[PDB]
């Protein structure tokens, strides 16, 4: 109802976890879980490719369709691009529904 | 034992011959009936059924809803409406993302 | 200078014409050149095929470009379309150069 795909098995769900790594236990047993550890995080890189199918379209329409379009005249900014402070943001939501079909 | 009631809007009718255009008479029109679904559809100018409308209680009476609009129901059964002589083949059916029962 | 492409060897011209149909000529021989012809005209359909060959775009631009659209909102007609006359009309002008490329 979000929108979106429906799958039965969609991507799996990936896990992923620091290991423990004790900090020096005590000189004598002690039966009570291990709760000093040493301090730390992780950090890496990450990929994800996709490949898509796509439908072309096959209209015979004679007339031009509507296009999502970048606005024509200046501004403080470009739109889907980065701040003076270096941030990236996005203008409005874009949806996907442009070209027209018949019924 | 009703033959002579009719849905206003819910049956298919022809013209005899030379019927006008406009407001012919009744004399002069056919009209279709889909009686012989009275089996598994429910009468079109009648309610569907009832269900409850509040909780009832000790202090407080039961009371009930008339159901005259009712969708699609896990375990329904249905008959499709017949074609005549004179009748519609087929129908295309619109390109969109979902439908139900494409029957026209 | 108009716009377009030079060609040296361009698509030849395509002449066309009624063949003259003499009408009752003199019993008796006479030098000058007929001058009284039968009158007519002709009609029929032409076709014409082309073949182009497109270059397609390369762009890594990140944000959306300018697209060639139609208008959004409700008019009394439909732009390159038909009157109420049967009457097609171009409203516009409509250029080439929307998508953009680096120098
Ligand atoms: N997003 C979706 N994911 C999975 N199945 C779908 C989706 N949308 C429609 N369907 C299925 O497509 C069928 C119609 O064809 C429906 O009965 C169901
Ligand atoms: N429209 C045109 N038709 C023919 N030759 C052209 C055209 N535009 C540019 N050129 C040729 O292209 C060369 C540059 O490459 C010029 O010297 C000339």
């Amino acid at each position: 109802l979000m929108g979106g795909f429906g799958l039965k098995h969609p991507p799996p769900q990936i896990l992923i976890k620091n290991t423990p790594v004790p900090a020096d236990p005590p000189t004598t047993f002690n039966q009570s879980k291990l709760n000093s550890f040493i301090t730390q995080y992780s950090t890496g890189q990450v990929s994800v490719e996709i490949e898509w199918e796509l439908q072309k379209e096959n209209s015979k329409r004679w007339n031009p369709e509507i296009q999502y379009t970048s606005n024509y005249y200046k501004s403080t900014s470009v739109d889907f691009a980065v701040n003076t402070e270096g941030v990236y943001s996005e203008p409005r939501p874009i949806g996907t529904r442009y070209l027209t079909r018949n019924l | 034992d009703e033959e002579r009631f009719f849905p206003s809007n819910g049956i298919l009718i022809f013209g005899k011959q030379n019927a006008a255009r406009d407001n012919a008479d009744y004399s002069d029109v056919m009209l279709t009936s889909e009686e012989e679904i009275k089996t598994t559809n429910p009468v079109a100018t009648e309610e569907y059924g009832i269900v409850a409308d509040n909780l009832q209680q000790q202090n407080t009476a039961p009371q009930i809803g008339t159901v005259n609009s009712q969708g699609a129901l896990p375990g329904m059964v249905w008959q499709n409406r017949d074609v005549y002589l004179q009748g519609p083949i087929w129908a295309k059916i619109p390109h969109t993302d979902g439908n139900f029962h494409p029957s026209p």
